[PDB]
RNA sequence: CCUCCGCAUAAGCCUGCGUCAGAUAACAACUGACAAUUAACAGCCCAAUAUCUACAAUCAACCAACAAGUCAUUAUUACCCUCACUGUCAACCCAACACAGGCAUGCUCAUAAGGAAAGGUUAAAAAAAGUAAAAGGAACUCGGCAAAUCUUACCCC
RNA sequence: GCUACCUAAGAACAGCUAAAAGAGCACACCCGUCUAUGUAGCAAAAUAGUGGGAAGAUUUAUAGGUAGAGGCGACAAACCUA
RNA sequence: GCUAAACCUAGCCCCAAACCCACUCCACCUUACUACCAGACAACCUUAGCCAAACCAUUUACCCAAAUAAAGUAUAGGCGAUA
């Protein structure tokens, strides 16, 4: 967009300042195991994790794990955005809370099938604003429910009655740098292989190329 | 026949009748220089 | 001849230049006064390319890459100046004991304000020249008037200062509880 | 200013209360209404 | 500048505070406690101790100060959330925005207790200064930090247009007491044998 | 429109500080102080009125009498406009004559 | 009508004022015998410029350089550091007086020399 | 600015007032 | 040297010498067509051209035949939010015709972490397709 | 299709439709940035003392006058060097406006230069400016005002 | 700096008659006789046509002078910055 | 529902106390802000008037050196207003 400035003539100088944008969550992520059909690696991610924080456990972060997700979710239909906050990374609460907004939501923990478990930690490195934080992947397989409600509070689709058995892996991170910072949720994996979900009750249509005054 | 045109513009006749120099040899002038500082208006002269 | 107006075609498109530390005062006292004569030319040239490339940068619409240069050598040069003054300053309280440097007196105008006025250099004498004796260094009685009113405006203005920052104070001391 | 009146919103607003239900600008102004509600009363 | 003048969080000259603070602008001040430069004892880089406002409880490292405001903006202490992304067709990427604090919201730490200790202004006895704890005394240090006009004092190279310090600190200079044009002069070797006449000064 | 749609700030009266409960203190001093001083040199103000009470001309021409020598040439103008002013109204113009 | 606050300059005057007004340019010559001009190389100035060979001087400075406190030169202090030498030297070994005081360095009237320190010829 | 309170706060009666008759509660 | 009184000369005596100038010049693109030969200035008002030849000749080493002088006027056009006349300094020009064969030409200037988050994510981020609805593609449900 | 206009100099204002971007009768004459008019043209002058200077112009020859006219040097002294400085733009100035007004000079006297009376439609009244008119030709009218035509004689001041 | 008058040195007046002209017809030019339009107008005095003069007591550019108990005035009690 | 409406600061006024002002880089009395030449060029003057007197003509407070009182007395005055 720099065309423009020149165009113009709003010359400036760069940005020289002191100080420095801190922040919390690295964009992106690190290294994502590609999901089945259905190491060391990772030994040395726990060691690190277990260097910079020894008070920690690899058998009881799933129930925190699921904790955290059943809460986040729980202040999603609340709009408790300052615990949404507290307990999700700044490149979650955007895809998380953007869509939702102008409507309400519903979700309810109904069971868990199978047991959350890990599948890989990643570490990272010393080059990330002279700090490091750590990855963790966990495969969850629960029954849910969820409806939606538009401005209006009409059914958008779903139904808060009859759950959906539904299979996911979740991200979590933490910044081991600071003492303050927790594990959060970051992304997802969305493997291609997954089945979609279930489509609207509505019907929707898409225009078509809009033909400049010339047949083609 | 048609007024407002007075003012035809000559600068040589703008600053010999209203320029410092004149408003300096009248002593009258001294007064009227002393009071525009006085005013605070930003030219004192033409 | 012509390209020390332009500095190493190697920064020719860079965004940064180096750039060192700019000159200090007591390193110019310190130094002779001949190396001084060339560090004169010297940040003449680096300050003409420097003029160059931020007219050039103007002309073609973008930010110069460093401009902290210019201000550094501005004020080397600055500091160079005054080091001579001050030798130059100290050589003639020595010989004579002037200050200035250029001969001039208090004097009092038409408008009654005593002004500093300097000398003009000049072939004849003052007493023989006429338009010298036309500025007519004197004041009449009638600026009295006109000069108390400036000292009552003079006056006006320091008291609204006054009362001005007393409020002040009162103001914040009261919120403060101290 | 040392001394100036702030309830001439109400005190007017009573007049006009009065001359609500009138017709034209007399309901909404007041030296319209003033001289009909009077004559009114 | 202009009088009564703001100091935001964003510098003077920076687009956004022109933006913010054009020169038609005539706002309200702002009043602040008075505090002298002496009484100052807020560097940037120094431990700080929060335990009222948001977040409250907890302490970190100042990011930077503004003495205009009695301000202090520390790392990742405070800190609301706003979009940087382009709105027109992107949502707007989400970044946690850090906000100041005051002199007397915050209170300095020390080094090894880490708790938060109000201070006293004295001097050592070798001097110049020093800045010491509460109850229990502790010399608490000032902390080390980048200057804005040199990068690196020490990973620092001298470049071609810099001149050496060993030149640098060499002098050459002479009380010859006499001036410097007489001095270039004979050192050029040049000469001028017509006398400078007398003139008229007034 | 005149009314304001929020409230002002509650204004603060400390009715206990030093000049209020100090109020009034050493105004009989010259009763039960053996006549060591008179109330009319413990009072602040300008020097044209120290005790004294006076309407707007008697006030005038009274400063200009006793601090219109230090007076600015512009107010003194002034104040000499308000005698002249006062003076005729005073002596020519109302009722009851 | 005219405007006042624009300040004065060759451009707005008739033909006469805009060649008897002059924007800042110093005097060269002169002009006589039908508006023939004169310049003298006396009046022209003469840039005085050194060789730069050897010179090992930069405009900038390194950074490794540590700080010195400042020294503003003064006249006391130059004549007790540069003259003092010489006038104990000779007091303490030969004899002298208030006369021969152009020996150790000093112009009792400043006509006769070139550069005149006040009112100085010489610039800068 | 008017200065005083009274007037405010007979205004903030009539206000709210109104905001009750606009939008009632149950 | 500007903002300097020169020393009144009278016939028969010594020669003007400046020894610490302080004259600054700016080369500059044209953006009328020159020849080759022809070089632009921008300079101060008070410099003159038998001066600046001086100075070319004696600083810089540079051979110089012939300098033309002209005066541009800032445009005084411009008004602040007060609605005070605004202007812009006025400048000298000069123009030098170079010796036998320098043939000069302006040659070119310019002709050639948190961002890296930034697009990473925006590359990252996928455009709500139509069939979705509007709805939050967060859900797995 | 018009040009009773134009070009330039002077006087006058001072960057005021040149390049780049913008939103904002129509939206560039509005804002921000960029560049600009280069002296030979015209200004910017004359060392002193004493001294000289009867005889217009009108194609200046004759004639012819009256209002009696715009121009010259000389002897002496002293006199080295040199062309520097300033204006150079525009659709422009005085009239509150992009005002049908006013404006000196040289050339062009219908233009080689410069411009556009109509936003589009219908062709009602009344109104303005023109064109044409049967027979009569001032009978209108205070008055041949106006228009048309090219005409005589007499009174008052 | 408009205007009345004056001062210094300047400029303009085609062509056709008479061939001398404070003469005639008539451009440019100056003025404003009559009619109509316009009347918050294009215009705080204009537009269109028609008219008087147009080598002189002419018109006009430039700088200067005459300042209110006054100036100037081919006295219209005119003009002297609407 | 728009147009709008609301704010509290800037600062200012009255007193008291205290006496106050000037780049010293360049330029500025010629046509001010302009680097540089033979002139003989210099100020010391009652204020008046409006108004009041129901007209107006003598007259009609306006300070020049302690606040109060004497005293609005002695006095003056078209012996009137008034001072
Ligand atoms: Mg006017
Ligand atoms: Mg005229
Ligand atoms: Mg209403
Ligand atoms: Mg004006
Ligand atoms: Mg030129
Ligand atoms: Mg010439
Ligand atoms: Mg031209
Ligand atoms: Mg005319
Ligand atoms: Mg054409
Ligand atoms: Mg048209
Ligand atoms: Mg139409
Ligand atoms: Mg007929
Ligand atoms: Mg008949
Ligand atoms: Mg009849
Ligand atoms: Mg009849
Ligand atoms: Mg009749
Ligand atoms: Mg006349
Ligand atoms: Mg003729
Ligand atoms: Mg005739
Ligand atoms: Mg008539
Ligand atoms: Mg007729
Ligand atoms: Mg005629
Ligand atoms: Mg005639
Ligand atoms: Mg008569
Ligand atoms: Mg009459
Ligand atoms: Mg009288």
């Amino acid at each position: 967009f720099m065309q423009h400035a020149r165009k113009a003539g709003l010359v400036i100088p760069p940005e020289k300042s002191d100080r420095s944008i801190h922040l919390a969550c690295t964009a992106g992520i690190f290294d994502a195991y590609v999901p089945p059909e259905g190491t060391m690696a990772s030994q040395v991610s726990i060691r690190r994790i277990k260097d910079y924080d020894a008070n920690f456990k690899i058998k009881d972060f799933p129930e925190k794990a699921k904790d955290i997700f059943i809460e986040a979710h729980l202040c999603l239909n609340n709009s408790d955005h300052d615990r949404l906050h507290t307990l999700v990374t700044e490149h979650c609460f955007p895809d998380m809370t953007w869509d939702i907004k102008y409507k309400t939501v519903r979700w309810s923990f109904v069971e868990s099938l199978e047991p959350s478990h890990v599948v890989q930690v990643r570490c990272s490195s010393m080059m990330n604003q002279g700090n490091v934080y750590g990855q963790i992947t966990v495969r969850m397989h629960t029954r849910q429910t969820l409806a939606i409600y538009d401005r209006f509070g009409r059914l958008m689709y779903g139904q808060e009655d009859v759950p959906k058995d539904v299979l996911e892996y979740v991200v979590f991170e933490k910044q081991l740098t600071n003492p303050y910072g927790s594990w959060r949720m970051h992304t997802k994996i969305v493997p291609p292989w997954a089945p979609p979900k279930q489509p609207i009750l509505k019907t929707v249509m898409i225009p078509g190329p809009q033909l400049k005054p010339e047949e083609e | 026949k048609a007024r407002g045109n007075e003012y035809q513009p000559s600068n040589i006749k703008r600053k010999n009748k209203h320029g410092w120099v004149r408003r300096l040899s009248t002593p009258a002038g001294v007064q009227v220089i002393l009071r525009r500082m006085l005013k605070g208006r930003k030219s004192l002269s033409h | 001849g012509l390209e020390e107006f332009f500095d190493d075609p190697k920064n020719w498109g860079q965004e940064k230049v180096k750039s060192g530390a700019a000159w200090t005062c007591q390193q110019l006292r310190n130094k002779s006064n001949e190396d001084l004569h060339k560090l004169w030319y010297v940040l003449l040239k680096e300050r003409n390319m420097l003029l160059t490339l931020e007219q050039e940068a103007k002309r073609q619409r973008l930010p110069m890459p460093s401009p902290e240069r210019l201000d550094k050598v501005v004020d080397s040069m600055d500091a160079l100046d005054k080091v001579v003054q001050e030798r130059e300053d100290a050589l003639r309280l020595l010989q004579t004991g002037q200050e200035r440097a250029r001969p001039g007196a208090w004097r009092r105008d038409i408008f009654g304000r005593i002004i500093w006025h300097k000398f003009k250099q000049w072939v004849i004498p003052w007493h023989l020249n006429k338009r010298y004796n036309r500025k007519r260094f004197f004041a009449l009685p009638y600026v009295d008037h006109f000069l108390r009113l400036e000292r009552e405006k003079r006056a006006r203005i320091k008291a609204r200062k006054e009362n001005l920052e007393r409020k002040k104070a009162k103001i914040l001391l009261k919120k403060f509880p101290h | 200013l040392r001394n100036r009146v702030t309830d001439r919103y109400f005190r007017i607003q009573e007049v006009l209360k009065h001359a609500r239900h009138f017709r034209g600008r007399k309901n909404r102004c007041y030296r319209l209404a003033v001289r009909t509600v009077i004559r009114a009363f | 500048l202009p009088p009564h003048y703001r100091y935001g969080m964003s510098p003077p000259g920076s687009v956004a505070d022109k933006r913010k603070n054009p020169p038609w602008i005539r706002r309200r001040p702002v009043v602040v406690e008075p505090i002298s430069d002496e009484d100052w004892y807020l560097f940037c880089g120094d431990t700080v101790e929060i335990l009222e406002g948001k977040d409250a409880g907890k302490q970190g490292k100042v990011v930077q100060v503004i003495r205009q405001r009695n301000w202090v903006v520390v790392g990742g202490l405070n800190t609301h959330y706003r979009y940087i992304g382009k709105t027109m067709d992107y949502r707007g990427t989400m970044i946690p925005s850090e906000a100041p604090l005051l002199h007397r919201q915050v209170k300095l730490v020390d080094p090894m207790d880490r708790k938060p200790t109000e201070i006293e202004w004295r001097f050592t006895e070798a001097g110049e200064r020093v800045r010491v704890s509460t109850r229990s005394g502790r010399i608490i240090p000032k902390p080390e930090f980048p200057r804005a006009d040199g990068i690196v004092p020490e990973t620092w190279i001298d470049g071609p247009k810099d001149t050496s310090v060993e030149d640098a600190l060499e002098r050459t200079y002479v009380p010859c007491l006499k001036t410097l044009q007489e001095e270039v002069m004979e050192a050029m070797g040049i000469k001028e044998t017509r006398k400078y006449k007398k003139v008229y000064w007034y | 429109i005149g009314i304001r749609l929020t409230l002002p700030p509650p204004k603060v009266v400390d009715r206990w500080n030093e000049k209020r409960a100090m109020f009034g203190v050493y105004d009989n001093i010259g009763i039960l102080g053996n006549f060591e001083k008179h109330p009319k040199e413990l009072i602040r103000g300008p020097i044209w009125l120290r005790g004294w009470k006076g309407n707007e001309l008697q006030r005038c021409i009274r400063k200009r009498k006793m601090v219109g020598s230090r007076m600015f040439a512009d107010d003194l103008h002034n104040l000499n406009k308000r005698i002249r002013y006062l003076y005729k109204h005073f002596n020519r113009h109302g009722k009851f004559r | 009508g005219a405007d006042r606050m624009s300040k004065w300059t060759s451009k707005r005057g008739p033909r006469s004022f805009r060649g008897r007004k002059g924007r800042g340019a110093k005097g060269i010559g002169f002009l006589t015998s039908g508006w023939r001009f004169v310049q003298i190389k006396e009046m022209v100035p003469e840039f005085v410029v050194p060789d730069l060979t050897g010179f090992k001087l930069k405009p900038y400075v390194s950074y490794l350089a540590p700080e010195s406190e400042e020294t503003p030169l003064t006249a006391a202090q130059l004549f007790s550091e540069a003259v003092a030498p010489a006038i104990e030297k000779d007091f303490k070994d030969g004899t002298f007086d208030p006369d021969n005081l152009e020996k150790y360095g000093f112009e009792p009237t400043q006509e006769g020399k070139l550069f005149q320190l006040y009112p100085r010829n010489f610039l800068r | 600015v008017k200065k005083g309170f009274r007037a405010a706060f007979r205004f903030q009666k009539e206000l709210e007032r109104q905001r009750l008759l606009r939008c009632p509660p149950p | 040297a500007r903002n300097v009184v020169y020393p009144l000369y009278r016939l028969g005596g010594p020669q003007l010498r400046v020894f610490r100038t302080n004259f600054f010049i700016q080369l500059v693109r044209p953006g009328v067509a020159q020849p080759e030969d022809t070089v632009q200035f921008r300079i101060p008002m008070e410099m003159t051209r038998v001066d600046l030849r001086n100075y070319l000749e004696g600083i810089y080493n540079v051979p110089v035949a012939a300098v033309r002088t002209r005066v541009q006027h800032g445009s005084n056009k411009r008004r602040d939010h007060r609605n005070v006349r605004i202007k812009k300094p006025d400048y000298k020009v000069a123009y030098v015709q170079l010796a036998h064969g320098q043939t000069f030409t302006f040659p070119d200037l310019f002709p050639e972490d948190l961002y890296s988050m930034l697009e990473e994510e925006r590359q990252q981020r996928q455009s709500s397709d139509p069939r979705r609805g509007g709805v939050p593609s967060w859900f797995g449900l």
